[PDB]
């Protein structure tokens, strides 16, 4: 294909960190949203499978991430959302992984963060970072309307839920997830709400976010939740690990965290998590690029 | 020539805490070895080596992966299989895929020190056994070792002890695995013989372009056209 | 007088522009100003009064600083936090109001569980471990109400930064520090600091038409080390370079952007700007603010 070339120049070129001109990423943008479309809410993916977490804009540690599990398309990955925001690289960062997606539409699994919405971005940098790289607000344009369309969660091999953030009172079934409409701007309150801003924690039952949107949920919620849907683990990330993941509910829930070093200041690893051709799980920390 | 070397000084510098100490040993490493001698560096430098082919910190690991051909070199052919063998066929089946990548590469480099003969008889096996193995991501380093080994092993090595696996492979449940079959076909195809590019290599492709997968069918159809069939 | 404990109030995106308009707003920002003013030209070591009212609000600053002590961290394992934090809040939770009542005379004793709130709020997030400009805003509300009350008045003005306020930069860089907090809301690459912002404003304000420390001199290791001691926005310097890694234009981007600029007097100015845009302006720091009757919702008047 005519189409193919130039994503593969695209791919080789955001590799060695150079932005896509606007024209160009109008039409990556163009071209998600039809693969994006036929995408379910509850997203199919089947094992073997490397799932990963935040990235927050950080490209060279991506670069490391690849390093550690293997290029795209050789091995296959799921990211769970927050890609842009904080980082000096947003732009590069969410580039590349469309890019992929667009080219290997069955290699990759990209899921939308509550980092990626509109009043999020304009909070924690990547509307600044588009407009100091672009000279205006089309690519954030063509971004931020493009994640409307990134889908919500995914299930691997039907055993394995992941999500960014966690669960809602709300939604009992993945059922209730698929009825849901997720073509819109990430609302304020409510179930599509709940799964992108949502926390595991240490106490029972459910829990008023303190976050200000979202609840906290408590190991017997997990293991209702689990139990009902057939599900073995509830894979998710959203928050910052100082190990690069972290067991909770009696592994029924872990957090994966793959920005290394957050901030300069927090010195923690980054981790990943490799599904086996058995479904089996395994994990791999690093540190940043040197 | 090196009987007043402070060899201390360096051995604290290989086991050092420090990460960036190690690394700055290792650079020295090639020149010091050769003026320290055969002898000196097998008994007095070598268990050292030893431990840091599996350092905890991946980048020290690849060090030793860049500095493995210059020290067999050194070490000549025969004590390589007895004691070195081993390290380098460890580092194929590592967590980090960079360690992967490199120990690919370094089996290359090795066979062009030694020949073609004493990769069929040291190497060839190990890489093939990787071809059972439960992980995708093993399995696919054994197509990556046969797209580098396949050009510096010549036709007749490729055609009888490495072609069967990569056809074999075709069957694989594994997509990955299946369209990498399609980039290694089309990257070792030059090297047969068009007789057997004809009858083994082509009918595969084309059952390849019927696969379930996109890119199976893409690289399949691609290597076709590549290889001109 | 009337007092009622603070509530929250920005509950939505359209509700922003109710707290944009109301008068706590107005007079916090205001409040920060007069103190901003107060302090212009004048290093730490300045010669000022100090009243019972400001030694007994260290105090209670070192009250919470002993906390900390009496509470070490954990050795267990946590996601990033230390447990021991929570531990050391629900302290401050319960006492919060005694502590107050020692700063606040008998006769205004009614003020306490109004006052108190801001306090408690204003040393970060126990379930998250967590701190943010959030915080920091809500210390300076904290202060606010003490004006407003009349228990601090014009006269201490100074003292309130120079020593209140920069006393408790040192036990929230503690407590930072000891139960390993990460940051509430950093902007990243694209924010002041991942902890603080006040003390930039404050501190540049001393530094406006300094003879020969101009911006571009807080880069420089020498010129931040043997100044610190004067200079608040040098301290805010000093913990940068002790806490982060890499170069400091790689960490701190907009701290280095910064230093290019030609006069203490528009780093000022800018931060200002930048302070009502970047943290009274956004939702998600704002939706946290707490409204009572000193520093009330309803529009200015
Ligand atoms: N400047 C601030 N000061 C104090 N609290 C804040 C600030 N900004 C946001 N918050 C609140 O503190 C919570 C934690 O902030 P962060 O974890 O840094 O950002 P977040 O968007 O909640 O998490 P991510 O980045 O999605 S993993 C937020 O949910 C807000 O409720
Ligand atoms: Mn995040
Ligand atoms: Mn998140």
């Amino acid at each position: 294909k005519v189409f193919t070339k130039e994503l593969d120049q695209w791919i080789e070129q955001l590799n060695e960190c150079k932005q896509l001109s606007e024209s160009q990423v109008k039409s990556l943008c163009e071209k998600a949203k039809e693969i994006l479309t036929k995408e379910s809410n509850v997203q199919e993916v089947r094992c073997p499978v490397t799932v990963c977490g935040d990235v927050h804009g950080q490209f060279h540690d991506l670069m490391e991430l690849f390093r550690i599990g293997g290029k795209s398309p050789d091995t296959n990955y799921l990211f769970m959302g927050d890609y842009v925001d904080r980082g000096y690289y947003s732009v590069e960062t969410v580039t590349l992984l469309v890019a992929l997606k667009v080219r290997y539409r069955e290699r990759i699994t990209i899921l939308r963060g509550n980092h990626e919405s509109r009043q999020i971005t304009q909070v924690y940098g990547f509307y600044d970072e588009c407009l100091r790289k672009y000279g205006n607000a089309n690519v954030w344009k063509y971004f931020t309307d493009l994640f409307d369309y990134l889908p919500l969660t995914a299930l691997v091999d039907g055993q394995i839920f992941c999500l960014h953030g966690g669960l809602s009172p709300s939604i009992d079934t993945l059922d209730h997830i698929r009825a849901l409409d997720r073509l819109q701007e990430v609302p304020h309150e409510g179930p599509m709400c709940d799964l992108l801003w949502s926390d595991p924690d240490d106490r029972g039952g459910w829990g008023i976010s303190p976050r200000g949107a979202g609840y906290t949920f408590g190991q017997d919620i997990s293991e209702t939740f689990n139990h009902a849907n057939g599900l073995t683990l509830v894979s998710r990330a959203h928050q910052l690990v100082m190990e690069g993941y972290n067991w909770c509910h009696d592994r029924n829930v872990v957090t994966i965290f793959s920005a290394p070093n957050y901030c300069y200041r927090c010195g923690n690893q980054a981790a990943i998590m490799e599904l086996d051709d058995t479904l089996k799980y395994s994990f791999l920390q690093f540190d940043p690029a040197p | 020539s090196m009987s007043l070397y402070p060899i201390a000084v360096l051995i604290d510098e290989l086991r050092n805490e420090d990460v960036q100490l190690r690394l700055n040993s290792i650079k020295k490493l090639s020149t010091i070895a050769l003026a320290l001698g055969v002898e000196r560096t097998r008994s007095e430098l070598l268990p050292f080596i030893v431990e840091l082919a599996e350092d905890a910190k991946w980048r020290v690991r690849l060090a030793i992966i860049e500095y493995m051909p210059l020290l067999a070199g050194q070490l000549g052919v025969e004590y390589f299989d007895e004691k070195l063998n081993s390290l380098c066929m460890a580092w194929l089946v590592d967590h980090v895929y960079a360690i992967r990548e490199a120990a690919t590469s370094n089996l290359k480099k090795l066979v062009e020190k030694f020949g073609k003969e004493w990769a069929h008889a040291t190497i060839i096996p190990k890489v093939l056994a990787m071809s059972g193995d439960p992980n995708y991501l093993h399995r696919m380093t054994t197509l990556f070792c046969i797209n580098v080994l396949s050009e510096v092993c010549g036709q007749d090595i490729t055609t009888k002890h490495m072609l069967p696996t990569v056809l074999r492979m075709a069957g694989d449940p594994v997509a990955n695995v299946r369209f990498n079959v399609a980039k290694s076909l089309q990257k070792i195809g030059p090297i047969l013989d068009n007789s057997t590019l004809q009858s083994e290599v082509k009918p595969i492709l084309e059952k390849l372009t019927q696969d379930q997968d996109v890119d199976v069918k893409y690289f399949a159809q691609e290597a076709l056209t590549v290889l001109s069939l | 007088q009337n007092f009622i404990i603070p509530k929250k109030e920005i509950h939505t995106v359209p509700d922003m522009g109710k707290w944009k308009r109301s008068q706590a707003y107005a007079d916090y920002i205001g409040f920060i100003l007069t103190l901003n003013e107060g302090v212009k030209g004048k290093k730490l070591t300045f010669e000022y009064r100090v009243s019972e009212a400001i030694e007994k609000l260290v105090a209670l600053l070192n009250t919470l600083d002993r906390w900390i002590d009496e509470t070490p961290p954990v050795d267990q394992p946590s996601r990033f936090g230390n447990k021991a934090y929570r531990t050391w809040y629900a302290k401050l939770d319960e006492e919060a109001e005694n502590l107050v009542a020692t700063v606040v005379p008998t006769h205004l004793a009614a003020a306490v569980p109004e006052v108190a709130v801001y306090l408690k709020e204003s040393v970060g997030n126990s379930t998250r471990i967590d701190y943010g400009t959030g915080h920091e805003a809500a210390f300076a509300a904290f202060l606010c109400c003490l004006c407003k009350i009349g228990v601090l008045r014009v006269d201490d003005q100074i003292a309130i930064v120079f020593k209140v306020f920069n006393r408790y930069l040192e036990v929230m860089r503690k407590l930072q520090k000891t139960y390993r907090m990460e940051p509430a809301g950093s902007q990243g690459v694209w924010g002041l600091d991942d902890f603080q912002f006040l003390p930039f404003i404050w501190g540049s304000s001393q530094l406006i038409d300094h003879p020969y420390l101009e911006p571009r001199h807080f880069v420089d290791e020498k010129a931040v080390n043997e100044n610190h001691k004067d200079y608040m926005f040098l301290e805010c310097i000093l913990f940068i370079t002790e806490m982060k890694t890499g170069p400091f234009a790689e960490h701190s981007n907009q701290l280095w952007n910064i230093s290019a600029v030609p006069s203490w007097s528009k780093v000022n100015q800018g931060l200002i700007r930048m302070y009502k845009a970047e943290c009274l302006e956004k939702f998600p720091v704002i939706q946290h603010f707490k409204f009572g009757s000193l520093l009330p919702i309803h529009p200015v008047t």
